[PDB]
Parts: structure tokens; C-alpha cells; sequence
């Protein structure tokens, strides 16, 4: 993807993650199981919806076809008003069609980017108090009980607290 | 052995593709769908208001008076209007109504008409009324009738065929849709026949208007098993005018005609042979009735109401997820 | 320890933009494109003025409806303006045919030279000093007629003759001129008028024929008048001639226009003014380097592309996150 | 942010620094102040201006309504010029709305990344002989010149330099 | 010293450069060029059909069968017409064709036309046929002659010109193109020599088409040496319609007519020669010849061609920008 | 560029990598080299051809101008059917021209973040094992064979397989 973590270093998504687009799973000795980054889900989901309306107002125009007749003496105008039609049918067909793909594409890079965000905010709070498995995963090396999780997830995880323990797991091994 | 976090997303059971500019067929865990393509196929009352149903009747046979499109006799008001493809009761007496098609899109304009007697039989002086029928416009009960806002004036026992004259001065504030005629004989002996002799004429006129024709005596292709034809002509009389009436001959003249309503409505005439019904709709195409919130449609171009903008595609999804990759089962 | 921090700018703005994925956001930088303010005047347009038509409508100025004497004569312009309220145009009633394709016509010019065409000398044996009516007074006549066109009737003995006249366009320019068709209420006046008997208007060129006759009948009343006249215009190509022939009802064409060929007619009644402008919409000036304005659609002169948007307002600066002073 | 820099992992913006749209501020014994980084934003500032003149050149065509009349027998026609023109204003009015939202999206993007890639080009070259804080802020490990900080904001920060007594202080905490 | 693996970009000799909406000018390594600027200057067949060159004679000479288009008389079967600019044979005895610009059109959105005798010069009784013919009409072999597809009816040496009637029923399925004239003589003595005296009439009549028209005798500029005019009409006959006409005097009666049959019909007004080539794309100024998606050739074609649009140059990066060493 | 990469901390491009768009440069005891990376350049292939063969087939109506003639008395109708045709002649000009702009400032960012995260697919399997210069390289704090080489391009690379002899010179 082009930030690269969906279908990327992080090869696959959760079914079990219900709750929201982008996420954390852990394991530890009280459990394991998912949650949702509530935070950067929602500015997506606020991002995404106002993406969506901006669209449908943007198109909210409409080009008027009309029934009449012509006779048999007005070939040209009756001519001009098909190419005409014509004309704004083909050029609305065309801002509809390239605006789907060119905004399925950027709206799949935003959530790649997401992802990619939320992984390098963890990356960068554990410095080497864990370690890198491969697929977007950290092994700590010191024991992280439910609270040391939910700091990783707040913002507020306590790296110079562990840090003696990580070292000395990090040395006999 | 130890504790671990990662750092993942969302997948789901979803199986519903989007294409991008970089890649297709790309199954995402959320979409929406932005184009309809679902109609009903039939016509509603838009505004609440029925639409007109020509039946059997095209709009010629109908605000001539086609002595067969009596049921339509009268007063009407609509929203659009139905025209069948196949309707058979239009001009009978055969000729051409001129300026056709801007009638037909002036008519399209109009939310609603009021029948009236605008020129009265005794208007004509010295002419003869009640033979003016043919058997190229019966009605259903009488071989032999004529349109009912017409009247085909003849001369009357006496050769001569006095010049006669009409005025009609619309006091109201409302528009005025009326019709008149020119009959060419397929003869001279005809001509004789119904008319005096010598140069015929039909003029008329308003403050901002003028018409006049003679006859073109010759015979045509028959038609309806006739030979001779009729010119038809409308018009509008404005708010304020003044119609002067004058005939040496061969006039068919104004009998019933309009008052006219225009609309704030964009107007439609729909040519189809879709089903009338009971029913309530927004948007109203001319294959049938969107009932829908979405902001494209590839049902038709042509509509009345308030409907999604027109274009040629099959689907318009918007990616709003991400890439659904879930886990292989097994 | 010693810091270094990698940060961006900020500022007092206040100037927000909108995003596809964000509404109202502040930005530190920013260009609005559009622009929708306006002069509510009119001004020249490439140092010429504009023919401003008054009291006459287009009709009334290029007959030469007499109570339109001022507008006689030449006319430069970069633009017409028609005031809406204009009293007079068609005098003697009845139809100006092909109006709206003249209108076009004289639209699409910048100037005009009138001349005698055909000098009333043209018709042998008939009157061309009676052709005046109450309908179409001057300021001080309370019968008067166009100015541009010649009534002709019947000397005080009849009869009326074949009248015929000829005009060879030998000049560079096309020839704008005017005829007409007299349709009397009764046959009373016909004869009194003109002749007995048949009688028509025919003309030609090169390239075009006119034949129409008279159709006697009375019409409302309009300006007193229950008769009326079919008015005519055409376009005498550079090398073309005009052969004119009637024996009665002819109104004929005595002065035309040298004709000197996208300008504007704008129906408004803002005022003219002495100032000047690169771009004249029909409901002001605009002077501006903006892009985009919505202003109007209808302009002449050098005018950016008219949108129905209120603002069209480009970020070219970053998000803007100022600190908190408290 | 979709780099996640502005408004993001960096905070807030610096009113005290006024030369530039991306910048560094240091602080040290010889001193404290806000610089702004010159190449990155003159490129930006060319790029910015680029995409106004090329959107104000493509937009430089207008499409021309007219004053024409219509007579009474002329609806048809006078509707058909009625509906083009409205279907030309209505298509140019899209077009221009459209692409602002579009652009100015991309634009707070491309000033997003352009943060992001000053912040990385200055985490690579310090590696361990500083620490990481939050908000874009790195404390080094040793004492930093006038003249380093000018090695580390031009490219040339020398990490061989300083290890020792950066080691020493990293861990005799 | 120690070993080193470096991640790096393709870069490349190309010159060849791209915009961008943030930067003019970038040299890319690999580039794809959308607009086709470059045109044969000719006219070639397009279904492996040639066009039809109207050479010396306007669309008026051809179908009304003026004298000097001979080499035109008959069948035709085209993929587009060709009216050179300076074809002097059209309309040659002075008048109006009327509706001209509908019947160019009409004729466009053809492909083929039949020629056929609709009136034979038997038709009218009591006429002289065989001798309407003017110096305004030269063939190239005699000085005064008259159109291949009307006749000149004239009176005969004695009096009166009668009333003459015809009438032809299209029993086909292919509409008929076809035409006729009123003369309209300068004189009195020139309507007295050549039709009777009377008020004369030219009248004709379908299922759907009603028309009447009388002589409006003047003297006109002279053109061609006439001063008097002869209107022309064109009409369409449609399948199952019958036409009547009937007369007493100034009628040039229709004598040969088209079986038409009708995608896009072009007429080119050009002067480019037509070579023995083959073409899917024909534009006014010539043969595109191309896969690009746009051209900048021209608006006016027939068969598939690029998109017209006013660019000069319309080249999509597909490489990354080139940075060599 | 807008990743970094490109004409960025990796400043300049290779001449001698010519069988790919991404790829790797070499240098050890055995020699030096260059060596495309075939997946991400035939993704950026295959994204860069749907790309354009989209663009070419949303592209592939024509407005349709005709020259019919008009007569003098159909000026309105004649000047309608010009400003029409240069109005749709200015539409598809305008939307051409701009796509063009918009895509290739795309596809130049699209190439620049796939070197970028290469460069970083790399950055990941090394670990401490190498020293991360400012340009796109890295220095092996071990001996890597021709066969190390590979297994770095292959995504295959061994790192507790060379980590106690990268932790020793590191520490010299
Ligand atoms: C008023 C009048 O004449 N009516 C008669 C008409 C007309 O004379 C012819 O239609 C003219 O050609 O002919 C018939 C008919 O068609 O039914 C009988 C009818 O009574
Ligand atoms: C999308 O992909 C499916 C197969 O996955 C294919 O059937 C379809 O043609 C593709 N595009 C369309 C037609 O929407
Ligand atoms: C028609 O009626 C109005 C209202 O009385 C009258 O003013 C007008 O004179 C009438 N028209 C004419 C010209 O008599
Ligand atoms: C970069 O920094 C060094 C250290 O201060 C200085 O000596 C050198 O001149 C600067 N390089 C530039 C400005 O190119
Ligand atoms: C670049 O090299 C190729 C390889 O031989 C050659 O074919 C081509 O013409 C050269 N092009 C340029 C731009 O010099
Ligand atoms: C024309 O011919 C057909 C069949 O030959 C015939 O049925 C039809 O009545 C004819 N039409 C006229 C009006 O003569
Ligand atoms: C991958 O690398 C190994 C060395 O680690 C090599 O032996 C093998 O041939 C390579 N295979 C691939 C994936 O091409
Ligand atoms: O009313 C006159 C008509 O009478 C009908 O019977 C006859 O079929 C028609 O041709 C026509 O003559």
C-alpha cells in the first residue's frame, strides 16, 4: 500500500478488532484480546464522512434533458440539442467515474497512513524496552501488565520505569 | 514467551470491491454506493398532483377537441402529461397544424386549462353553422361531427358568402390558447359548393399580431377518404389583447379555446405507454419513479421533480474502509 | 541537556479554508481566487464609449422613430445599453419581421454611418411629402414619420404608376436598410392611398427576393391606428445591387446605415459614466486580478470565468497551531 | 496529520519563528532561537506557487453567455441556450470547488511531510548520542556547539565525534 | 571499511520531460505521450470506402443535375463528401434554393443515392417539354441547356398552357429525395410568351406536405444574364407516400429523382487531394493514423479518432524523475 | 520529495541498476554491484499501467463538432453551435490538461514512497547488525558474503545468525 503497513510489514487485518478501523492486540499474563485506537478511528471516520459529503454536495447539480419535438425542417437544431446532451452526459459521466477511482485510491492511502502512524507512535515510546517481532508486533522485554498496555495506548507509557529490568532481559538472552 | 502489543487494523466478512486509478477489483471492509439503478415502472403525482392521461387521444386530437377525446372535454390540470405511442385520435380531418412542435412545447408549459365558448355561433352573420361535419371526424356514437372547438363555416343558401367578422377582447389575467383553420378544397366545384365565388380570404389580428391566408385550391393524396386538407393554426392571446375576426370564406373559426394557467414547474410531456397510478413520487423519470437518496442515477436524462444527475455508469462506489484482509480460516 | 527541535511557523491568522477532509481550517497563508465586488456603472471599454439609447429602444433608433433625433446620424460604440423603461420604438404599428436576428445584427457592429439611399426623387409620379401620421409624432410635430423610411401615396390626381428604383453597393462596407408594407384597415383607405386594384411590393438582389401585397383589414386599435405596417430589414452585400418595384403600399427605404462589423446589448439602467475599464459586466465593472468572479455571466471586455461560488479560497500556507497566550 | 508531523506528533506551531514555513529550534549554553530550515521551504515555496499559476493558467478560458432574444415561436431554441449555459456554469462551478478542496487537502499534506522529513533527517544522524522527548525535541547526550548545531542542521553532524562522552553520560544516569 | 547494502532509484540517458502541478520541467526516466499532433494531408477511404469529390461542382450543381457535373450524374455511394472551395458549378440559372442549409444536411448522414426517372416528360398533357432550356445552363457541348433532374415546362406554339397534373406513389422502402422550381419571369411579356395569361398556380400535395406558390413577376439584378429568378424546392417523399402535382403555368417540374439511403455523414470543404489509401480516422485537414488517446488536429472527422483538444502536449510520467550521476 | 527519498536522503539515482525501477547497490570483499528489486517494481508496473490505461479509457469519448452551414437570417443558432462546441472544446482541454498535471506530480510521490519503504523493509531486518548512514545505506558491522547479500534482498536475512559478531565490532 503506499505507506506500506496494510497488506504491507503488517500482512493481514483483525476480524476479532470489532470495534474500530485501526488497533491494538496484546498478549500478557492476565489475557489477551483487541481494542480499537478510539482517537485516530474517529478523526478518520470524521474525515471519511465529510470526504463523502463534500462529494455528494459538489455533484448535487443536475444537467436538464428536455422532451421536444422537431420537424422534419429542423435537422440541425434537433441535432444540436442531442450533442449537446450528449455533450454534458459524457462530461458528467466522466467527473463521477475519475473522481471514484482518484478518491478510492487517496482514501486507501490515508488508512495505510493511519495504520503506519499508529505503529511508529508505539515504536517510538518503547524505545528498546521491547523488542521487534516482524508484522507491526513488540515483544517487551520487561513484564507489561494491563495499566503498562493502556499507557502504551494513552501516550503516557513510562520508559525510564522499566528500562533497568529490559536491560538485564535483554542481556542474558 | 513474552508480553506482546501490535499494532494492526480492521477486517471483516465483507466481500464488496471498489476500483482505484492503481488498482481493481480491491475488496474493502466499508462502502457506499453512490449510483441508482432501481426504478418503478409507472407513473405518480408529483406535488401532489395527477398527471394527464391522453388515453387513446395525442395532443393535437385533444386541444382541437377530436370529437372522439370527449372524456378529456374541459377543464384540466396536471403535472405533466402521458402521451400513449400509440394513440390514434389526433387530426382526423386531414392537414397540418402549424407550428406544431413549439404548441406542443408551449403546452408542456401550462399547468392547467379552463374550457370556455370564446366566439359564439352567432358571432357570423349571414353564414351557415350546422353543417360543418365530416365523416373523417365522427365522434363514437356520430359518423359525421367535427372538433368541438371549431366550427366549419359554410355559406348559406344564397350564393354569396357574406364577409363576416369576430372580436374577442380578453379582460382576464390570464393567457388565451385558441385555434383556427384554413379549408382547401381538393375543387373549384367544391369551393363553389361551400363558398361564394371569386378571391377568399381569413385575415386576422391583435396589437401584436397579424395572419392572413388564402385558399390553395388542389387535389391531394386522400386521407381519411379526403382529398381537400386543412390548415390548423394557434395562438396566444395575451392579458389585455384585443382578436379581431375576418373572413371572406373558407374560415374554420375559433368556437371553444383556453384560458392558460402556466407553471412554476419545470414542465414535461413523457411519450410512453407506462401504467398511471395511485401513487405519490419526488422524482419521476420517463421509465419510472426514483424512489431513492442516492446521488447518481442510470435510469433516464428525462424527468420532472427532483432527481439524481444523470450519467452512463454501471456503479459508482466509494471506497470509506480500508482494504479487507482478513485471516484465511481454514 | 541541550535541545534541538524540528517544528513550522505560525500566526496571528484567523483565514480559514476548507479541505475535502476538513471544514474551517486555519491556515497560516492563503490566496482567495474570487472576486465579487463590483462598479455598479458603466464605463468604456478600450477608450470608447458605449451608445447609450435613452428614451429609444433599438427598434426607435435605427428606423428613426422621430422622437429619437438625437441618436440620428453616425454611431461608434463598444457596447450598446437599452434602458428597460425606453418609450420609444415602433410608432405606426405592426411587426419589425426577423426582430431578434436584427437585434443580433446590430449587436454584433461597431459602427454605423447613415446615408440617403434611395432620395425621394427615386419615385417618378407619386407623392413623397404626405406620408405623415398622427402615430408618430416629434417633440414638436404631432404628425410626423421615420426618419429613415419615405410613405408614399398616390398624387393628388390618380393614379398610382409602377414606381422602380435602383441602389449598387460600389462600397466596402454592408448596407443595413429598411422597408416596409402598408396594410390598410379598410378598402376606403386603399383607395384613397393608392390605387384601385392589385397591388404589391417587390424587391431583389443578387442573391435575395421580397414579394408581399397588401392584407386589408381592421385591428385593434394602437396609437389611434387600426391599420398597419409590416416592417422589413436586410443586408445589401459589398457589390451587390437592389432593384426596388411597386405600384402601391410601399414604405420606402429613403436613408440606411454603412454598417461596420461580438459586442453586447445590455438592457440595464445603471449610468454611464466618465470612467474607464478593462471589464464591463451587465451589472457593473469589475477591476480585479482574481480569477474567478460571480459577479455575472454576461460581460464584455476581458472578464475571469463566472462561478456560482461564494469564495474560492486556495491554502498555500500550513495548518495553523499558534501557542496559547495567556 | 496524514505524516502525522503538524498538528500531530509535533504539537503546535512556532509564532517566534518568522523566516520560514519548517524550521529548528535549539537550546544551548551559548544561547536559544528559532531558525527556519531555507532549502526545504524554498522548495515549497516555489512548489506552492507553482500549483497557484498552473490552476489560475488552467483556468484562464471563460465560457461566454449571450443577450440574445427569443420571439414567441421560439421557446425550444431559447430554452436550449438557456439550459447550455446553465449546464456550462454549472460544470466550471464544479470544477473549481472541487479542485479547491482537493488542492488544499494535498497542500496541508505536502506541508505535513515536508515537517516529517526534517524530523527524520535529524533522528537518523543522532542516533543514540541523543534522546528522543516528545514533540520533534531531542536532548543530546553530550554538550552541542553553536557549530554542532549548525552540523546537525546542514548535514554533516558528526556521530563518530561524540560517542564516547554521549555513552559516558547516556548511562552514568 | 566494512561492507555496505544501499537501497537506490533507476536513473537513466532520457532528456524527455513532464509537469507536474508543483514543478515544470522535471526530466523523468520513463514518460508516455498522450496527443497526437501529426496528420497525413489527404483524404483516404475509411470502411474501405471512398468518398465522393465533388470536384468542379458544389452539392447545388450535383443533385440538381446542373449540366456541367455530368461526370457526377447518376449513382453515388460515399463515405464523405468532399466540396472543393472554388467549385464553380452550382445554381446556374439565378434564384434561391430553398432551405439550403437543411437539404446540405440532409444529404450529409446519406451514403447513397439512386437516380431514377420520378416524372417521365409525358406526364403533363397539352406542353411543350422540349424546349426549356437557357444560356444561363450551358452544358460543355452546347451553349444553352437546363438541369439533368428538372424540365422547363413551356407552352405550346399554340396556346394555352392547360392544367397539367402528376402524381407518383413511392411504393419502395427508401425515401425519395427530390426537387422542383417556379419560374418568375422579369416581363408580363416574357409570362405571356412562355405560360399563358391568367392567374397561374404551381401546387403539389402529400400524405404530409402541402405546398402553393404563384409567379411574383420583376425584374431582378441580372445574374448570369437573367434577370428573372426560378425558386427552388427540395422535398423527402417518405415510403408509402404519394406526391401530387398540378399546375397551370411557371412550374420547372421534378423529372429525376433519389432513392436515399442513410452513423456520421461528413461533408469536407477542403482542397486536399484524395489518394488510393486506406484510413479508420479521416479529419478535414487529414489522416490521423495513431493510438494516441488525443489529438490536436482537428474538431471535424469521420470514423474513430483521438479526442480533440487544444493542448500541445499531453505526457504522463510513468518513470521516476531521472537523477544521473 | 514529498517521501523523502527521492532526490532526497538518497540524492541521486543510478545509471547502473538497469533492470529495475527500486533496488539494491552493493558493495563487499567480492565486488559491488546492482540488483533491482523485482516485487516492488513490478507492483509500481502494474499500479503505473492500470493508471494510465484507466486515464485512457475514461478518456475515450468524443464531443462531436459538426459544420453544418447556417443561413443569414440564423446568426443566434450559429453563434449558439460555436459557443457550445469551444465550450466543450475548453472543458475537455481543461480536463485533460490538469489531470495530466495531477497525476504525474502523483506518480513522481508514488515512486519516491516505494524507494522509501525499501529503504526501510531493510532497516528492519538489519537492526543493530549495520549502521544506517544519512543515504539510504548501510554499513554491516559484520563480513556479508554474496549469499548475505542475497538473503537481504530476499527478505530472508539471519540476524541472531550475526548478531554476536556485529555486537564485538561495534564494540571495538
Ligand atoms: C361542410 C361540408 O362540406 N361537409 C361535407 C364534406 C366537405 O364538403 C368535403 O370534405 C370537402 O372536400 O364532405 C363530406 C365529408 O367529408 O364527410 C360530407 C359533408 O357533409
Ligand atoms: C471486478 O473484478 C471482478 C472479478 O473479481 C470482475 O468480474 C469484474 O469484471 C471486475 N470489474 C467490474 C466489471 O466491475
Ligand atoms: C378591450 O377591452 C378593454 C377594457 O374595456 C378596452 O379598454 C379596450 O378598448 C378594448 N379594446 C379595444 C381596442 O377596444
Ligand atoms: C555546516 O556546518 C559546519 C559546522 O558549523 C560549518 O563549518 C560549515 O561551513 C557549514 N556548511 C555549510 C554552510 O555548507
Ligand atoms: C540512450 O541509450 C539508448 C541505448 O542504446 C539509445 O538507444 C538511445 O538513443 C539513447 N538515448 C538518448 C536520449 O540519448
Ligand atoms: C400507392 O400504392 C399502394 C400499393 O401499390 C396503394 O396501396 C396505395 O393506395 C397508393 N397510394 C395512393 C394514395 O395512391
Ligand atoms: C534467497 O537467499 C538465499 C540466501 O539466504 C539463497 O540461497 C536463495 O537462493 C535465495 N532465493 C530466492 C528467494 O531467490
Ligand atoms: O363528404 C364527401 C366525402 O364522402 C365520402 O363518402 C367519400 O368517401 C369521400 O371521398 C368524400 O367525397
Amino acid at each position: 500500500g503506499i505507506f506500506g503497513a496494510i497488506a504491507g510489514f503488517i500482512e493481514g487485518g483483525w476480524t476479532g478488532m470489532i470495534d474500530g478501523w485501526y488497533g491494538y492486540h496484546h498478549e500478557n499474563s492476565q489475557g489477551s484480546g483487541y481494542a480499537a485506537d478510539r482517537e485516530s478511528t474517529q478523526k478518520a471516520i470524521d474525515g471519511i464522512t465529510n470526504k463523502v459529503n463534500s462529494i455528494i454536495n459538489k455533484m448535487n447539480t443536475q444537467f436538464e434533458a428536455v422532451d421536444h419535438e422537431f420537424s422534419n425542417l429542423e435537422r440541425r437544431i434537433g441535432n444540436l440539442n442531442k450533442r449537446m446532451e450528449d455533450g454534458f452526459l459524457d462530461v458528467w459521466t466522466y467527473n463521477a467515474e475519475l473522481l471514484v477511482l482518484l478518491e478510492n485510491e487517496r482514501t486507501l492511502d490515508l488508512h495505510d497512513a493511519n495504520v503506519k502512524n499508529l505503529y511508529e507512535k508505539v515504536k517510538s515510546q518503547l524505545r528498546d524496552n521491547a523488542n521487534d517481532l516482524g508484522n507491526g508486533c513488540f515483544e517487551f522485554w520487561h513484564k507489561c501488565d494491563n495499566e503498562c498496555m493502556e499507557s502504551v495506548k494513552n501516550g503516557t507509557y513510562d520508559y525510564p520505569k522499566y528500562q533497568k529490568e529490559s536491560k538485564l532481559n535483554r542481556q542474558g538472552i | 514467551p513474552g508480553d506482546k502489543i501490535c499494532i494492526g487494523y480492521h477486517a471483516n466478512n465483507s466481500t464488496t470491491q471498489v476500483d482505484t486509478l492503481l488498482e481493481k477489483n480491491v475488496t474493502v471492509t466499508h462502502s457506499v454506493e453512490l449510483l441508482e439503478n432501481q426504478k418503478e415502472k409507472r407513473f405518480c403525482k408529483i406535488m401532489n398532483k395527477a398527471p394527464l392521461d391522453l388515453k387513446d387521444c395525442t395532443i393535437e386530437g385533444w386541444i382541437l377537441g377530436n370529437p372522439k377525446c370527449d372524456l378529456l372535454l374541459g377543464d384540466q390540470s396536471w403535472s405533466y402529461i402521458v402521451e400513449r405511442p400509440n394513440a390514434q385520435n389526433g387530426i382526423c380531418y386531414p392537414g397540418v397544424l402549424n407550428e406544431l412542435e413549439e404548441l406542443k412545447a408551449f403546452i408542456g408549459s401550462g399547468e392547467r386549462v379552463e374550457r370556455f365558448e370564446m366566439f359564439p355561433k352567432s358571432t357570423w352573420a349571414g353564414v351557415d353553422t350546422s353543417r360543418g361535419v365530416t365523416n373523417a371526424c365522427p365522434s363514437y356514437t356520430i359518423d359525421s361531427s367535427f372538433y368541438r372547438n371549431l366550427v366549419w363555416i359554410v355559406k348559406t343558401d344564397s350564393a354569396t358568402y357574406p364577409v363576416i367578422k369576430g372580436t374577442y377582447n380578453n379582460t382576464g389575467t390570464q393567457p388565451i390558447l385558441y385555434f383556427w383553420g384554413v379549408h382547401h378544397p381538393l375543387d373549384t366545384t367544391v369551393q363553389d359548393n361551400l363558398y361564394g365565388s371569386g378571391d377568399k380570404y381569413v385575415r386576422m389580428g391583435t396589437e401584436s399580431m397579424n395572419f392572413a391566408k388564402s385558399p390553395e385550391i388542389a387535389a391531394r393524396p386522400a386521407v381519411n377518404g379526403q382529398r381537400s386538407r386543412i390548415d390548423y393554426y394557434w395562438s396566444v392571446l395575451r392579458p389585455g389583447e384585443t382578436l379581431n375576426v375576418e373572413s371572406n370564406g373558407n374560415l374554420i373559426a375559433p368556437w371553444y379555446a383556453y384560458k392558460f394557467v402556466s407553471t412554476n414547474k419545470k414542465g414535461a410531456v413523457f411519450k410512453s405507454d407506462l401504467p398511471i397510478e395511485n401513487c405519490d413520487a419526488t422524482c419521476q423519470t420517463i421509465t419510472g419513479v426514483l424512489r431513492t437518496n442516492k446521488t447518481f442515477q442510470n435510469v433516464s436524462p428525462l424527468w420532472i421533480g427532483e432527481c439524481p444527475k444523470y450519467v452512463k455508469s454501471e456503479s459508482l462506489r466509494l471506497a470509506t474502509g480500508l482494504r479487507n484482509v482478513p485471516q484465511i480460516a481454514t
